[PDB]
């Protein structure tokens, strides 16, 4: 799965 | 049929390192629905940002922003472990529904984006022309970010392995590793993919004792 940025 | 409704530009989200990942390709007939599982970028990440984008560029910054929302309450776990299902659904009226759900916690957040949102006809044509004129550069950018993310993941994994080994790691080895981690950290801030890989190789060359 591709990674997501954090707030 | 000689006519039908399409979504004129690709739709997707920003992923780790400022890349746009597509969920719905440009010119897909509407209504349409597509889902894709995503995960966290680093260990212990309890929140993710879902930034909704329209356009054909590989840099997230070059595309049209349609909106954003945060998904919080994810149990802190190793990177890649959470299963974050992102769904894009466009109805017959062109209304876009974006949702993100963490499979383990059941936590979910969503946004509704009006059909009138995004780029107009002239902006759509410019987007398509700008993407084609910058295809080589956008490809190099995407390859650069994939290397940066691997390098970033190597930097974190090595740092954790060093502390997990502690006293078992000889002084001469630990110093060579710390120096190579610094050289990799510096290379990661640049835009030369081969320079990053060479620093990853030099780190691997001084890390045999940890393996």
């Amino acid at each position: 799965p591709r990674p997501l940025p954090f707030p | 049929v000689l006519l039908l409704d399409v979504t004129p530009l690709s739709l997707g989200i920003e992923t780790m390192g400022g890349v746009m990942t597509t969920l719905i390709a440009k010119n897909t007939t509407i209504p349409t629905k597509h889902s894709q599982v995503f995960s966290t970028a680093e260990d212990n990440q309890s929140a993710v940002t879902i930034h909704v984008l329209q356009g054909e560029r590989k840099r997230a910054a070059d595309n049209k922003s349609l909106g954003q929302f945060n998904l919080d309450g994810i149990n802190p776990a190793p990177r890649g472990m959470p299963q974050i299902e992102v769904t894009f659904d466009i109805d017959a009226d062109g209304i876009l529904h974006v949702s993100a759900k963490d499979k383990n916690s059941g936590k979910e957040q969503k946004i509704t984006i009006k059909a009138s949102s995004g780029l107009n006809e002239d902006e759509i044509q410019k987007m398509v022309r700008d993407a084609e004129a910058n295809a080589e550069a956008d490809r190099k950018f995407e390859e650069l970010v994939q290397t940066r993310n691997q390098g970033d993941h190597l930097l974190h994994s090595t740092r954790k392995q060093v502390e997990e080994a502690g006293d078992k790691l000889p002084a001469d080895d630990k110093t060579a590793i710390e120096s190579a981690l610094t050289a990799l950290e510096t290379a990661l801030k640049g835009e030369d993919k081969a320079a990053i890989e060479a620093k990853m190789q030099e780190l691997a060359q001084v890390s045999q004792k940890l393996m």
